[PDB]
């Protein structure tokens, strides 16, 4: 029925949907992860050590799997018009640091309502977070030279850089309204060689296992 | 200071009197005798398939059987709507593609997004292979719409309140439209092509003169952010969709809104708007999953275009208005007629 | 873009020579290719066919079985085999390109040709003169039939018409009996319904002078017509 | 000559009869509620899901069909299918089995896959894979029994047309005898795997530091474990039938429980079908609208 | 800085009051009249049959 040369254009046609396919798999062994988190959080030395005019992509390679992270700091635009691209990733890796109580108008109060904003997202519902905290170094004398009560008066029982963190960590973690949906893994940096890297792979792993354990009904 | 706030508010009531000064009739009492269009019965004659991800934008060609889609997988598929063949496959090289174009004469599709660049692309190439032309980067905001107003020269609206007119050959914006508050969202040209509209997130619409170089006209009325624009055929009238559920049919001449469409039911927003041939459907993609057809005179709910598992996020109507297309969220674009 | 093309030469009857074709300056790789001969002082006649991915081949007849054609993307190379050659398969052959899509332009770009010397159902068309006097600034027509109508159902009536410049390779006029090949003076048009085409030229002028040829897309094989040559 | 009728089995009787019923009531619904949830959305047409639409096609053919008749002949002996039709009773029941406890074998290789080695599973279940597999199960299913066809004359002792005991003993115990290791090395040994899998997971990630999985797989073990090992153990040790007590009933009863509670597990806590069900309740108002 | 761009706006708002006044009834009118002189042409208003249609069915 198809002419001598529409039959060709089928044949191209199958060609061009063979390779999508091919593009898809591809695409789809890949990991991708959302990278969120003021710009003097040290994200920039985050994303910098663990690389080993917009949105800025990354790409790095450990123990054979393949992460995509997606720096989308330099969009100082509205959000809520392009949050939900990234509806699919797997991850939103998420920095804050530690000594946040410097530029007061409190910006760790600042650092709360943005996890707030994001931990909640209705398009972030399943999408895990992966929460870092940093300046752990500097963090530890900071601490000694006033207590938590100047950010939450109720502070850490013994102000202690241990008990300090923790607090600041338990703090961070309860403004995840879906406990179910969701497990926010959270490290400290401490401006360690290589560690960041490890950490964002095992968050990762088992957040991929926890999904396919979610697709074939165990879980 | 506070004086010239003084004279602008003087001056937003003087506009607010004289628009409602010339509100001599409601559009909805003359056309109200016009007899109502019934029932919009249409099937989904074909079923473009082989996006991996959501459609964000589609254009078709001025020979309305070519159609170029754009995903979030990285991929500009131009699909032959008569057959459903993949006519090409770009690849993009930032897969945050928000807008896609397809050039008048047909030899050049644009996309951008994220990136807040546009790309041209250069179909009618000698090697065989699709190549891009030209970024036209100098956006600080990402790229929501792109309209080829000709082969040389293009209109670009982005996310930093500001739209632009690009020379492709030199590569640089020769006119730069400022004056929205917030993000802009959509655009399309006049049929004319000398005017075009633009609306914001500031919940506001502007007619720029492209020539001259700053706006005409502000059109307001919506409650929330626009999403989408289009010109009413005539280019004497042009519709937008918002997100507070509501489509607006406003007037250039008259300057003020001209009718609204929404219903209880309808509570989300509007993805994307166009009009048929003769003015009088409006087919408006919402966030509900399913398209919704508009007697725009009339303002009745015509149609439902009930066929997409995920949220439709753009359509558009052929040259000659024999089909309707629109693309989703879940990568299917199914062709209505 | 280009095609060299070698491996053409003296062989006696019966022997075999491999027929290479190299490409450059554009995507081979998405692109079908053809194998044309012309007979030492005869019209053209097409020999072979292998789509992209070489998922299609198709042979005229003629070397049905006896001619095999081959494609190697990584390369950029047409491969054309040929065993038991005779004295009908002494002529040139030409590499010739083809893209298939919707609006595309097959058989846009021929080879330089490799000339080969042999050691001593089909749709007919024809073309009404063999050889017309014309003279430079006047406006000539050539007709050409084809046995049945090449009007397919979709509407493409698949008319393509072709110049052989004295000593050059055949280059593409039109396709489709009525589109403009890119580049073209534009003095050409096409015209004409099934079984019945034509070819105007306005204003001729210097590099018109040549051989034109006829040729069918509508089904396999791809019959040539006779040439109608304008000379001086 | 075909009855099972006994003083001794009488108080036994009411009992497998009211287990028979339930056992129809509930494998009916689930499984008609497990097609009807993947039918309704194609969201659930996943490829693995396919094998979960395979085992449940296969206990809905033994909950609709073959079932009743067991309780009928548990209850009074008129038995109203013909010779001719136990052949084909006893063919369709075995093989309703052998599908179920392949299509088992099936799905925790699949989850062993998934949960181990993601980037392996579509090389072996893509869209040929997949078929494949599918319909190969069938074919084991018929042709494990095939060569069996003129020896399903009712045994008393179980109280339904089936496979006779005493006689093509050999072939029937070896081709029963390789479901039983079959079965149990597959289910017991994916499940266990990937329950190292979660919990080398969860250590590596506890390092770098300041249930529902391990129930479930014991609960999958549990089931097939005493849906099955009782009846084939059973007959593989018992050549000549001298049961004691009868168990060779209450032995082939515990068979039943397989298709009572293979929605459940495989259909009732997976989340994407509860999550079906649950938008199917909440959106029922304009979801009766919906196609 | 913000003198400016309140500059900016009070021209810009004084350059648009300065566009010729026409009654919203006439706006409609010629719509009404663009809609009925193309009713005819409008492939999805009146759906053209089958023979003409180059959607037809697969």
């Amino acid at each position: 029925t198809l002419s001598a040369e529409d039959k060709a254009a089928v044949e191209r046609s199958k060609m061009i949907d063979r390779n999508l396919r091919e593009d898809g798999e591809k695409a789809a062994r890949e990991v991708k992860l959302l990278l969120l988190g003021a710009g003097e959080s040290g994200k920039n030395t985050i994303v910098k050590q663990m690389k080993i005019t917009g949105i800025v992509e990354t790409h790095f390679t450990f123990k054979d799997l393949h992460f995509k992270m997606f720096d989308v700091g330099a969009q100082r635009s509205e959000r809520k018009k392009w949050i939900h691209c990234f509806e699919g990733v797997t991850a939103i890796i998420f920095c804050v640091a530690l000594s946040d109580y410097d530029l007061v108008l409190n910006r760790m109060h600042a650092s709360m309502k943005l996890f707030d904003s994001i931990c909640n997202n209705k398009w972030f519902t399943d999408t895990s977070i992966i929460l870092f905290l940093n300046k752990k170094d500097l963090f530890e004398e900071k601490i000694k030279k006033s207590p938590l009560t100047i950010c939450y008066p109720e502070y850490a029982g013994s102000n202690t850089y241990e008990e300090a963190a923790a607090y600041i960590q338990c703090q961070f973690e309860d403004l995840n309204k879906r406990k179910d949906t969701k497990e926010i893994y959270t490290h400290f940096t401490c401006s360690t060689d290589t560690k960041n890297v490890q950490f964002v792979f095992d968050a990762v792993t088992d957040v991929i296992i926890k999904n396919n354990l979610k697709d074939c009904g165990l879980f | 200071l506070d004086q010239l706030r003084q004279e602008a508010e003087q001056l937003k009531n003087q506009i607010r009197d004289a628009r409602k000064a010339c509100a001599d009739a409601t559009l909805s009492q003359i056309t109200n005798n016009i007899d109502p269009v019934g029932r919009i019965q249409m099937r989904t004659r074909r079923t473009l398939r082989g996006h991996l991800a959501k459609i964000y934008a589609m254009h078709w060609g001025t020979d309305s059987r070519l159609l170029v889609s754009a995903s979030q997988d990285g991929k500009l598929i131009i699909w032959d709507s008569y057959t459903t063949n993949k006519v090409h496959a770009i690849p993009l090289r930032s897969s945050w593609v928000m807008t896609c174009a397809y050039a008048p004469s047909g030899n050049y599709v644009a996309c951008g997004g994220l990136d807040n660049i546009c790309s041209i692309y250069n179909l009618k190439t000698r090697e065989g292979n699709v190549r891009v032309s030209r970024e036209l980067a100098g956006h600080t905001g990402y790229l929501s719409c792109c309209r080829f107003l000709d082969d040389n020269q293009i209109v670009t609206s982005s996310g930093d309140t500001t739209c632009a007119l690009w020379d492709i050959e030199t590569g640089q914006q020769t006119t730069t439209f400022t004056g929205h508050t917030g993000d802009v969202m959509s655009l399309s040209l006049a049929p004319d092509t000398r005017l075009f509209v633009s609306g914001a997130c500031d919940a506001s619409a502007k007619l720029w003169d492209v020539r001259e170089g700053m706006c005409r006209q502000t059109f307001t009325g919506h409650e929330s952010d626009i999403n989408a624009i289009c010109f009413f055929p005539n280019g004497n009238a042009f519709a937008t969709g918002s997100d507070d559920a509501t489509c607006r049919l406003f007037d250039l001449r008259a300057d003020q809104e001209l009718m609204t469409y929404s219903h209880d039911n309808i509570i989300c927003g509007i993805t994307s708007v166009s009009f048929s041939k003769s003015g009088r459907l409006l087919l408006a993609g919402y966030d509900d999953f399913n398209c919704n057809v508009w007697d725009a005179l009339k303002a009745d709910r015509a149609g439902v275009l009930a066929g997409h598992d995920n949220r439709v996020s753009c359509l558009g109507v052929t040259d000659d208005g024999m089909a309707v297309a629109t693309g989703s969220w879940d990568s299917f674009l199914k062709i209505w007629n | 873009v280009q095609l060299v093309e070698s491996g053409g030469g003296l062989v006696q009857p019966g022997g075999s020579r491999k027929l290479s074709c190299s490409a450059s300056g554009f995507a081979f790789s998405s692109f079908g290719m053809h194998w044309v001969r012309q007979a030492p002082e005869k019209g053209l006649e097409w020999v072979a066919y292998i789509s992209s991915g070489s998922g299609t081949i198709y042979y005229a007849d003629t070397v049905k079985g006896r001619f095999t054609i081959s494609r190697d993307d990584p390369k950029n190379t047409l491969f054309l085999q040929m065993t038991s050659l005779r004295s009908e398969d002494t002529a040139m052959y030409y590499c010739v390109r083809s893209i298939y899509y919707y609006g595309s332009s097959p058989f846009d770009f021929w080879g330089q040709g490799t000339t080969l010397t042999v050691s001593s159902s089909d749709i007919v068309m024809t073309q009404a003169t063999s050889s017309v006097p014309v003279t430079p600034g006047e406006s000539v027509s050539i007709s050409c039939r084809s046995s049945k109508s090449l009007l397919h159902s979709n509407g493409n009536t698949y008319l393509y018409w072709f110049l052989q410049r004295p000593g050059q390779s055949p280059q593409l006029l039109i396709y489709r009996m009525s589109n403009l090949a890119s580049g073209v003076p534009d003095r050409f048009s096409g015209s004409g319904s099934g079984t019945a085409f034509t070819l105007t030229i306005s204003r001729l002028e210097a590099e018109d002078v040549g051989v034109y040829y006829c040729m069918q897309h509508l089904e396999y094989p791809l019959t040539f017509g006779a040439g109608t040559k304008l000379e001086l | 000559n075909f009855s099972c009728y006994h003083e001794s089995v009488l108080g036994y009787r009411y009992v497998a009869v009211s287990w028979g019923v339930v056992v129809a009531v509930t494998g009916t619904v689930g499984n008609v509620l497990t097609l009807l949830a993947l039918a309704i959305q194609p969201k659930l047409r996943t490829r693995f899901n396919l094998l979960i639409a395979n085992l449940t096609l296969a206990d809905l053919l033994y909950c609709t069909l073959l079932q009743p008749f067991s309780v009928d002949t548990y209850l009074h002996l008129h038995w109203r299918t013909g010779a001719t039709f136990c052949r084909v009773f006893g063919l369709l029941l075995f093989a309703s089995n052998s599908v179920s406890i392949l299509t088992l074998c099936l799905i925790a290789l699949g989850r062993y896959l998934l949960i181990a080695h993601p980037k392996l599973f579509p090389q072996v279940f893509s869209a040929k894979g997949i078929v494949l597999a599918l319909v190969s199960t069938w074919v084991v299913g018929v042709a494990s029994f095939a060569p069996l066809w003129p020896i399903y004359i009712l045994v008393p002792v179980v109280c339904t047309c089936s496979f006779d005991r005493i006689r093509g003993r050999p072939y029937t115990t070896i081709l029963m005898g390789i479901y039983f290791v079959l079965g149990l090395s597959s289910v017991g040994i994916f499940y266990c795997l990937i329950h190292r899998q979660v919990k080398r997971a969860a250590q590596a990630l506890d390092q770098y530091k300041l249930g529902k999985v391990t129930r479930m797989c014991f609960a999958v073990f549990l089931c097939f474990a005493l849906s099955y090992i009782p009846f084939l153990l059973l007959n593989i040790l018992d050549a000549r039938v001298q049961a004691p007590r009868v168990v060779h009933m209450l032995a082939a009863n515990l068979t039943w429980l397989n298709g009572c509670i293979n929605p459940v597990l495989y259909a009732a806590m997976n989340r994407q079908f509860r999550q079906a069900y649950g938008s199917i309740l909440k959106r029922g108002p304009r979801s009766f609208h919906r196609l | 800085a913000s003198i400016a761009q309140a500059r900016k706006l009070v021209e810009q708002l004084k350059m648009e009051a300065n566009i010729d006044r026409i009654k919203v009834s006439k706006a409609a009118a010629d719509l009404m009249a663009y809609c009925e002189a193309h009713a005819k042409e409008d492939p999805l208003l009146t759906p053209v049959p089958a023979s003409e249609n180059p959607f037809r069915e697969k």
